[PDB]
């Protein structure tokens, strides 16, 4: 059921119920930080916006009409390429660092 | 003592076009270079400045290598990657011990064969653009050039070797990776190589240079002529006045070499007053404030430049260019001796031999022949050549400058300096 | 010119064994060195003292 | 000068005048980027001296009476120096100077030399201007008489 | 096809002969069509006295504008006319004079070099004409912030000496030197025990030596016991220089410590740590990912347009160090991390950049004796230096043997908690104060 | 590479001696390296 | 003086009808105030 658990969990976390995209909510480290420069412009902006609507929900307390929130099913990673990229380009870094 | 190699040069043209040419002269180090059609002349209007980026691009992330790779890399056996540009080549040439030039060979593959030309790279390269330009162009000759170019040709040839000031930040990873597929191919390249053998050297072009379509067109260069103004104060003014003369490879070149040597084409002796050089003799007779005369020659695929360059007081431009004028007039006339022609001969042919002497300049010549000529020619030929000028062609290498419509450029403090229609 | 910028004569500063211009001062070194960190050596004992 | 730059037109009539005049009327309206920061106390001393002369100014007025305004000149403004440093003919040259510089609209400007203000033959191509198109009519109009 | 081992056996080995008069006589024969051959004296400004500083260089002036045999343009004609170039340097050990022409003009080439340095006229009219080019050169010189730095450098750190000579000499000399002081400064320093006819390309020694012996046997073995001119050694001084100017914009720093000499083994690891923390300018590609520690500091952090190290030798003495150029507001910076380097030098250098290091300098030993020109130069310096021609292969068993404790070793003696030399022009307020400088050593 | 350059950039003549030599002659070269200073012949 | 200029100068055209007016017809003029935007005709 772990499939079925899945879209259970996915609701139950619920950064769904306030728009936002599985990696609108990743903790932003160094390596974070430098794929989300990377962004092109729309993703960028979207990603800016699905945030701020968020915060601005979470100020009032509230959250999004069920037919808005994200679904699971169309949720998608639109960072992993970035940051998938960004860490091997730093593990790069590190191997080299070892004489 | 007794050298052991002197080995030849071999030379492969392969099926796609591509040309291989290499020495193994058993040198401790090793000088591989990849010659392509892709200078600055292949830019057009819209992508004005792109090759120039590209020239300053050659670190940043490939498919096999990362940006960070390719320069720790290269360091780590202290190698050397560089990229050379004319306004019709560009040559990426890399320098290492012998034992190592398989990693070289591999970055330079990665380099011109796979840029990714990633658009934060991209972004975060264009202020170089900025540096690398402020720098060259403090020296005034770099400004008189490039603008005695764009003034003699409508296009082609009339393009700067540096990216205009309007495209700098707007150069996109696009119009890179556009460019690199139209020039980077295969009928276009040159691969050269010193001190590597040519079995090695032809099996990675087969295996790794078989880059097909692209564009080997392009437009003819031309010649237009007109002149460019640089006002901008300094005590001195650089001039220069050419007309069209001929395309390299041509007989006709080798009568405006020689005419070039006659009349004065840079010092033989440290602080010495240039005996020898017509030019700058006529122009001292008339002159006595400090200031420098020079035969100009610069000869392209399919057109040339030939003329003289001018640093003078501002005050004494025209008195300076107007008596090295009158010189080339006079040989015009057919006022020539076999003797000034057959030192002319002596200047050219030396020269020539000490420019290849060094691994540098043996390669730039290889390289530029295999792009421009399809083969090589040994310097015995190239003299021979030489020694067929004849003082009549000389003469009338002088006579098609003096008719020819001319093309002017100079920058100082320009109220002394005559426009075309006043020599 | 630059050229006439000459550094003046400090031998009246100088400690006595690189008072000699045509001697390599490296043979003193230690030794002063020696005397200059012997004062601090000492100052560091008196003030843990 | 960035400012008035920021008018293509402003940026091809300068061109144009450079482009057509050997000197005088090929100078600019604004100061040479070279020159910012170069002009003298004295260049601007002497500019006033050679040329802010009676015998080079006019005083106009309106709304003033002309004994006061003719006072005023008599008392205040002979200037000596006067005729000052005048300059030479400007020697039409032609020729032609070309900007790139990408912006998706093109600006350009020929032309050749006519004649002097003040001739008959200038009222001739003032009439030539008007019967070729020299501005607008109609708010949003098609030019139907240009 | 060979490997890089064996391509140093590839190198010809040089040839050296002596006339009887002393002179020495050495080459390296190639295939070039080509060839530079040049005669390297040990004359230089630090041969010279307060009174005479400037000779070698006004010299330098005159050699080319006339012989006994072929007075005024004459020489000058005869060189341009069969295509060859004439040249000269002047350093404070060192003087050249050298030709780059046809292997088949080589007996006239040493012809005309040997008539240059045994017949030059130096005559009255043209002296008092170069006095007036070397003044305006010496006005030049004077807006080459990298020259007057240098030339400061080596004020202060050899002040009291005649290194601290500059090799153009005071202004007031060109001035005054005579051609008397100029034929006695000739007299007692161009003998033939202190030159060397060097040549480099497509000719063989048996040539060379039978046209010395043909032109150069009449050179003087002998001023007398009298002059023998002899180098004293030249005392180094921890010192600071420092010419403030706040109008020009940027600042030029040059930092170092005494070096060993020309002769000693340790310049093949000093030129190896030099190697770790190489150079560095703005037009470069590598920018963050530089190697150098410092270059890649100074390329993400914007400390310098540019910087360099230096091993400068001399007889047994030499300024080891850097020069950098950078912002007003970045000279700390610059210094704190160039001090740091060389520490962690002498107490960290590990193998990987050690070996980086070497693989550096290999590259630029081979890569610059590309051409006859710099072979001839290294054949006729190097007689001079070591006595001898070193072979690459010699070079290659010194730089092999470097490792991460040599370097250590060879750092630690002469970086660490040593007095420096410095020289700084420009915008300096923010450059350290010495005893700063002098804390930063340890 | 391994060797500096001639001349190393940051962001001249008063005789003719030192002017000789300073006429272009050539078409215009532009070099860009990993290691090297940049330069511009001609 | 009184009177701001039509435009304030600091440091789009998709239409023929906005395009209409843009060609210069005169010289340049250029002017400056103490009080008024500057401005520069044709
Ligand atoms: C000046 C244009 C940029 C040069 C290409 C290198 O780009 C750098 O590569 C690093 C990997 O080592 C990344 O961590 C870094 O974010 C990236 O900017
Ligand atoms: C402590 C110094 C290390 C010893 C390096 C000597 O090295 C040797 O020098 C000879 C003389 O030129 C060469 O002929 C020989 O090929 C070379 O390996």
């Amino acid at each position: 059921w772990l499939e079925g658990i899945r879209k259970w969990y996915y609701n139950a976390a619920g950064f769904n119920k306030l728009g936002l995209m599985r990696d609108d909510t990743i903790h932003e480290n160094d390596d974070v930080k430098e794929a989300i420069r990377r962004l092109p412009e729309n993703l960028y902006d979207d990603r800016v916006f699905r945030i701020k609507r968020a915060l601005d929900l979470s100020m009032r307390q509230q959250i999004l009409p069920k037919e808005q929130w994200t679904k699971y099913e169309e949720d998608k990673s639109y960072l992993e390429p970035y940051l998938k990229e960004v860490i091997r380009e730093r593990k790069e870094r590190e191997e080299w660092a070892k004489k | 003592e007794v050298p052991p190699h002197p080995q030849d040069l071999e030379f492969t043209r392969l099926p796609n076009g591509l040309v291989i040419a290499s020495l193994e002269n058993y040198a401790p180090a090793s000088r591989i270079g990849l010659f392509i059609k892709a200078g600055s002349r292949y830019e057009n209007s819209n992508n004005l400045g792109t090759s120039h980026l590209l020239r300053l691009a050659s670190s940043l992330t490939t498919k096999g290598a990362s940006s960070f790779k390719i320069t720790r890399g290269i360091e780590a056996v202290g190698g050397k990657l560089s990229v050379t540009s004319t306004r019709e080549n560009m040559a990426y040439t890399v320098e290492c011990l012998r034992d190592d030039v398989d990693i070289l060979m591999e970055f330079l593959l990665n380099v011109t064969t796979a840029p990714e030309f990633r658009r934060w790279e991209v972004a975060a390269l264009q202020p170089q653009l900025r540096i690398d330009k402020a720098v060259a162009l403090q020296n005034p000759q770099a400004h008189v050039i490039e603008n005695l170019h764009a003034a003699a040709y409508r296009n082609a040839l009339a393009n700067s070797l540096y990216c205009p000031d309007y495209r700098i930040g707007k150069v996109t990873p696009v119009e890179l990776h556009d460019y690199v597929q139209n020039h980077f191919t295969s009928a276009r390249m040159a691969l050269i190589g010193l001190g590597v053998s040519h079995p090695v050297l032809k099996q990675v072009a087969e295996q790794f240079l078989n880059i097909r379509g692209g564009l080997l067109s392009g437009a003819k260069a031309k010649y237009h002529g007109g002149e460019i103004r640089e006002q901008n104060g300094d005590s001195l003014v650089h001039a220069a006045l050419v007309a069209e003369s001929a395309a390299i490879g041509s007989a006709e070149a080798n009568a405006f070499s020689v005419l070039q040597h006659v009349l004065g084409a840079g010092p033989h002796v440290k602080r010495g007053s240039n005996a020898t050089s017509s030019l700058y003799q006529a122009v001292a007779k008339g002159v006595h404030q400090p200031f420098d005369v020079s035969a100009f020659n610069a000869s392209y695929s399919d057109s040339g430049l030939f003329g003289f360059y001018t640093i003078s007081q501002a005050a004494s431009a025209g008195d300076v260019i107007k008596a090295a004028y009158n010189q080339v007039k006079t040989i015009a006339q057919g006022n020539l001796s076999n003797p000034d022609v057959q030192a002319a001969k002596n200047k050219l042919k030396a020269g020539y031999l000490m420019s290849v002497e060094s691994s540098e300049g043996f390669l730039d010549e290889v390289g530029s022949q295999a792009l421009a000529a399809g083969s090589y020619t040994p310097p015995s030929t190239v003299l021979q050549q030489i020694d067929a000028v004849a003082d009549a062609d000389v003469i009338n290498a002088a006579k098609k400058f003096v008719s020819g419509r001319k093309s002017m450029a100079a920058s100082g403090n320009l109220g002394h300096t005559p426009f075309i229609d006043e020599l | 010119s630059h050229t006439d910028i000459k550094v003046p004569d400090f031998s009246d500063y100088r400690r006595p064994e690189v008072l000699d211009s045509t001697k390599s001062s490296k043979e003193s070194s230690e030794a002063r060195k020696g005397f200059s960190y012997l004062v601090t050596a000492t100052t560091t004992v008196g003030v843990a003292y | 000068k960035a400012v008035a730059l920021q008018n293509p037109q402003a940026h091809v009539i300068e061109n144009l005048h450079a482009a057509a005049y050997r000197n005088a009327l090929a100078n600019s309206l604004y100061c040479p980027d070279y020159r910012i920061g170069k002009v003298t106390p004295v260049e601007l001393h002497d500019y006033v001296q050679n040329h802010f002369t009676s015998a080079r100014m006019a005083l106009i007025g309106l709304g003033v009476s002309h004994p006061v305004l003719k006072q005023v000149a008599e008392q205040f403004l002979n200037i000596r120096g006067g005729l000052g440093l005048s300059g030479a003919k400007a020697k039409y040259h032609g020729g032609e100077i070309r900007e790139q510089n990408g912006d998706s609209l093109v600006h350009a400007a020929l032309v050749a030399e006519s004649a002097a203000i003040g001739s008959a033959e200038a009222n001739a191509f003032s009439v030539l201007q008007h019967v070729l198109g020299a501005g607008p009519h109609v708010k949003r109009g098609s030019n139907a008489t240009s | 096809t060979a490997t890089y081992a064996q391509a140093l056996q590839s190198v010809p080995e040089t040839q050296v002969s002596q006339l009887d008069n002393g002179l020495r006589v050495a080459s390296e024969q190639s295939s070039q069509p080509t060839c530079t051959v040049g005669v390297w004296i040990d004359a230089g400004s630090r041969y010279e006295s307060e009174k005479n500083n400037g000779a070698g260089y006004f010299v330098e002036h005159l050699a080319f504008k006339g012989t006994k045999n072929r007075p005024g343009n004459a020489l000058e004609k005869e060189v341009e006319s069969m295509g060859a170039h004439l040249n000269a340097y002047s350093t404070r050990e060192h003087t050249a004079y050298y030709i780059k022409a046809l292997s088949k003009d080589l007996p006239k080439a040493v012809e005309l070099l040997a008539d240059i340095v045994q017949n030059c006229s130096l005559e009255d009219s043209q002296i008092e004409k170069e006095r007036d080019v070397i003044l305006q050169e010496l006005q030049e010189n004077d807006t080459s912030m990298r020259d007057v730095v240098f030339n400061y450098l080596h004020a202060t750190a050899f002040q009291g000496t005649p290194l601290a000579q500059s090799v153009e000499g005071p202004s007031e000399n060109v001035r005054k030197l005579s051609r008397a002081d100029l034929t006695e400064y000739l007299s007692r320093h161009y003998k033939a025990p202190r030159m060397v006819l060097a040549a480099a390309g497509g000719l063989e020694h048996r040539q060379l030596l039978d046209l010395a012996q043909k032109h150069f046997s009449g050179l003087s073995g002998t001023y007398d016991e009298d002059a023998v001119p002899t180098l004293s050694p030249c005392r180094f001084t921890g010192s600071q220089i420092c010419h403030r100017e706040d109008g020009l914009p940027l600042a030029h720093v040059a930092i170092a410590v005494e070096g060993p000499g020309w002769a000693h083994p340790d310049n093949v690891a000093l030129q190896v740590a030099n190697a770790i923390i190489g150079h560095y300018d703005c037009t470069y590609g590598g920018g963050a990912h530089l190697s150098s520690p410092l270059a890649s500091i100074a390329a993400t952090n914007k400390l310098c347009q540019s910087f360099q190290t230096f091993n400068i030798c001399y007889a047994d003495t030499g300024l080891l160090g850097a020069h950098f150029v950078c912002d007003h507001m970045s000279i700390d910076d610059m210094m704190f991390v160039l001090q740091g380097q060389w520490m962690r030098l002498c107490t960290s250098a590990t193998e990987s950049e050690v070996l980086r290091g070497k693989n550096l300098l290999r590259n630029a030993l081979v890569s610059h004796l590309d051409g006859t020109t710099p072979v001839c130069e290294d054949i006729g310096r190097s007689l001079l230096t070591y006595g001898r021609r070193i072979p690459l292969a010699e070079w290659e068993s010194r730089i092999a043997e470097v490792d991460a404790r040599v370097v250590r070793e060879v750092c630690s003696k002469y970086f660490y908690d040593q007095c420096p030399a410095v020289a700084g022009f420009g915008p300096i307020e923010q450059l350290p104060d010495y005893n700063r400088i002098r804390s930063g050593m340890f | 590479a391994a060797v500096p350059a001639t001349s190393e950039s940051p962001v001249s003549v008063l005789c003719r001696e030192s002017l000789r030599g300073q006429a272009a002659g050539r078409p215009l070269v532009a070099s860009v390296s990993l290691n090297v200073p940049a330069s511009v012949r001609y």
